[PDB]
């Protein structure tokens, strides 16, 4: 008694999460930078 | 945490040598043929057992172009295990293997778990270098060595529970004493 | 058209768990320069 | 891709709804069921403004004092601050001046600021009167609204709202 999500809704949250980690990378990624790893 | 071990895993090598490929194959076991270059860096995770106990991998994809030289070289530190990519149609890449061995020398760990992959072992009209080549090179390293291909899906799984074993068993020996 | 909706779900599920991951190194790493 | 970039977190006592009220902003849902933070989450819009695109990395913040380390590092850089709390629960309203201390403690001198009292659909156990959250909001001189995630009330407003006062107080510089 709960609905499937579409997976037009399914489309859309992997490119919200794939832009979402793109920027979480590059913030990884000057961090370490900054710590001189 | 779902897991029983966690490896840092590296992908380094030339550009263009199927790193992010290899990795592809590893995650989601598939193959496209259309390159997009890494921007700096590429993650993913994949858990896997050995033993019967669950290993997490977090694996990072790294650029091979010399312009992300240093943001990549900031993940070498920590890794316990890395894959040193070159591709068996393109001799340069195999050249600058050693060169790739001196960076994971200065930067990681002395004992890192290291693997050389001899890529796109499925173009065998195009080889430029023999597969007893790839296996000397290893050699003279100390180091271990596989012929793999993202695409055919050849050896892209026993490369990653290799070097997952290799690490399994270098942190239970050290833990028995 | 060749995505598929059990493939799709799979891939939010992995990349929730790299997010998760990702966004515990972040929060480590601003500890760790904040000394 | 963007024109503008700007910092923002949400803070607050747990369970005031910060989450809510991005999950609002960010994907036009709500959804009653309490999941309370792990340390931080994040989330991406962009807006217009002036016809320039406007990046929001918004940083949702766990409230509770056991995650305070980790919360509190990242306000250095932010550029805009929700500081939020719940109208059914008073000592969340309490709360808000502390959580300017610690803004006032970490953040920049000139970071941009708003106080939010979510949860204002509830108005039958409503704790704190919209006369006593603007009075405080005016003892700080900063920006008060009202807001609800779940009937979607002031929560576009307050993120454009903040957005505008950012991007004016950039403007100026040039
Ligand atoms: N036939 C064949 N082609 C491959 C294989 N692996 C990769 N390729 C192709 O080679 C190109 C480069 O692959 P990538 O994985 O993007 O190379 P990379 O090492 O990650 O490159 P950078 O991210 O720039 O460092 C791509 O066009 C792939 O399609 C393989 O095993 N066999
Ligand atoms: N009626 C009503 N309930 C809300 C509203 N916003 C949040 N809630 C409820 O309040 C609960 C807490 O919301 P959250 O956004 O998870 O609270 P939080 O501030 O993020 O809490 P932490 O992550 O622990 O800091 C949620 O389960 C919702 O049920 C609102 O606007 N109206
Ligand atoms: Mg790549
Ligand atoms: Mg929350």
């Amino acid at each position: 008694a709960e609905a499937e999500q579409e997976k037009d809704q399914l489309r859309t949250q992997v490119v919200r999460l794939q832009a979402e980690k793109a920027d979480l990378l590059g913030i990884v990624s000057e961090l370490q930078l900054k710590l001189n790893s | 945490k779902t897991y029983d071990y966690l490896f840092k895993l590296l992908l380094i090598g030339d550009s263009g040598v199927g790193k992010t490929c290899v990795l592809f194959r590893f995650s989601e076991d598939a193959f496209n043929s259309t390159f997009i270059s890494t921007i700096g860096i590429d993650f993913k995770i994949r858990t896997i057992e050995l033993d019967g106990k669950r290993i997490k991998l977090q694996i990072w994809d790294t650029a091979g172009l010399e312009r992300f030289r240093t943001i990549t070289t900031a993940y070498y530190r920590g890794a316990m295990g890395i894959m040193l990519v070159y591709d068996i149609t393109n001799e340069k890449s195999f050249d600058n293997i050693r060169n790739w061995i001196r960076n994971i020398e200065e930067h990681a760990s002395a004992d890192v778990e290291k693997m050389i992959l001899g890529n796109k072992c499925d173009v065998n009209d195009k080889r430029q270098v023999s597969k007893e080549r790839g296996e000397k090179l290893a050699l003279d390293y100390g180091i271990k060595f596989m012929e793999t291909s993202a695409k055919a899906n050849i050896n892209v799984e026993n490369a990653f529970f290799t070097l997952a074993r290799d690490i399994k068993a270098k942190m239970d020996k050290k833990l028995e004493g």
